[PDB]
């Protein structure tokens, strides 16, 4: 009997689809995660940080989770909260979408918005003031930095990309948000499986953190339209030393991206998708791939 | 993320 | 290797959850129609009808297709067509909804949009006009009377169901729109496995014409809410001989029970989602449905 | 369907 308890573990399994505008003879194939509750990579994450705050005994009846998150993690996490009953709030700024303000009151979210001037800096300040008011209370997740995270992707995700490509994956292309996807997708196929693959991190042009510090220049953050990449800093999450290349993605490009996969193949996918495409179609042309099997993580739906 | 510190 | 040539493949095998708070000591499970290309269950019947239309010469290169549709659908069609490269136009009322004009501007969508107060019957007249107007060109894969629509809820829908439960499932529940979904489920588990399931077809109360006809009343249908659902006719899509029972849901109903879907099992599931459950939940707590399994399709997301 | 010949 295939029925899940709840709908956090319904997580993953997603399709590999081939791109037909984009490669060289269909050398490119899209991982597409917005085939996901919560329409999101974030889904795997939201579940499994949960599932491992249970185990660890964090997280227990009666305690509840804040977290500060502007994007599709909030949306993760409430789901799970109501999938498993918990309490949940979560802090960002009042410069958000009314739409995702309502699905994640919707949702059964606590929602504490804070000023917008202050930014991300100020819904992380919120988070920590509101745990730290009541300790036994309160649990925060730490998405960028928890374990739990990349562990989800070398459990889950990369597991699934082996199995559905016989192995013969040769290149992983994903934007960098919090660096798990990345993380745990090369742990798993490098590590467990054993072959040498290409992981290609893709940053924002825009704010080219992780190229800049590989080059040993100075690190110089940036405001960009990518949404789920870019924090502006090299999260706990992304593990260096599995990268192999770093792809930079300018705004534009990767929203031109993103509307031709859905005009030209169909694909309902995010700008980050847009922007991991980008990335992958570049080297998917340079005759060094051109016998390569080239797959990205498409993290969201549009 | 959404947002780490940049974005729109 | 598990790779989709195109989007178009890609279509189902989506997941059954147990609900936590409706039903009895979980008899209640729902198939979760949302997690499919285009978000809803009518990525199937698009890819299908398509296929269809294909391999028996109706549809080839340089012909386009033509269709009246003012929900998923016409969703459903312009994510195949762009995956299979087909031009298409759709017909509705000027009186839609901004974000469904532009995701299918967005999806690459002739958009021919017709007079609000003429309704649905204006956007079939002007379909059938255009169509008239070039038979050579265009197609109309015509939704409610196209086999194609049960067919691949026979081949597919069910199947899933059947493997998913162990062939332990007793009664299938499913909102009827087109038909397609309750015929074809119910064709494959009945005819198919040859298991004698009970199918309960739900409608509107509002409209409650399958009800009324059954009855040997007067047919008289209403506006209501609940997206998807109720037309107000009897589709040549629906088998009237394999349907068991009928359930009414009224509206409020419908949308109070996909809010609780949302806030209580985390699940985003639609105002027809509720209107389905709403409906399972009734027979659920009836003594005679105790001891038996539930599938509740849950058509598409939030 | 979205609308047959009702709905909103």
């Amino acid at each position: 009997m295939a029925i899940y308890a709840d709908n956090s573990y319904s997580i993953g399994n997603t399709p590999l689809v081939r791109l037909k505008h984009f490669g060289h003879n269909g050398n490119v194939v899209v991982k597409i995660e917005g085939r996901n509750p919560s329409y999101s990579v974030k889904c795997r994450i939201g579940a499994n940080m949960v599932w491992q705050a249970e185990k660890d005994g964090t997280l227990t009846k009666g305690k509840e989770i804040v977290e500060p998150t502007s994007g599709n993690t909030g949306i993760a996490l409430a789901y799970v909260a109501a999938a498993r009953g918990y309490k949940i709030t979560l802090t960002m700024p009042e410069t958000m979408s009314i739409e995702r303000k309502r699905l994640l009151c919707g949702l059964g979210v606590n929602l504490v918005l804070t000023e917008g001037a202050k930014g991300m800096k100020g819904a992380i300040a919120k988070a920590e003031e509101i745990v730290a008011s009541d300790p036994s209370r309160y649990v925060m997740l730490k998405q960028f930095e928890n374990p739990a995270n990349p562990q989800i992707h070398r459990e889950t995700t990369g597991p699934e990309i082996w199995k559905d490509t016989d192995g013969k994956v040769d290149v992983v292309v994903a934007g960098v948000g919090t660096g798990g996807s990345i993380t745990g997708i090369s742990r798993a196929i490098k590590l467990d499986f054993g072959k040498q693959i290409t992981s290609v991190a893709v940053e924002p042009v825009e704010s080219p953190v992780i190229s800049q510090t590989l080059a040993g220049e100075e690190v110089k953050p940036g405001p960009h339209k990518i949404q789920g990449i870019g924090a502006g800093f090299i999260p706990k999450n992304l593990d260096l030393s599995i990268i192999d290349r770093v792809e930079t993605v300018d705004s534009d490009t990767a929203l031109a991206t993103a509307r031709r996969l859905m005009a030209e193949e169909g694909i309902l996918a995010g700008i980050s998708s847009g922007a991991a495409v980008a990335a992958a179609d570049r080297l998917a042309k340079l005759p060094e791939f051109a016998d390569k099997l080239i797959v990205v993580i498409l993290p969201s739906s549009s | 993320i959404g947002d780490g510190y940049e974005f729109t």
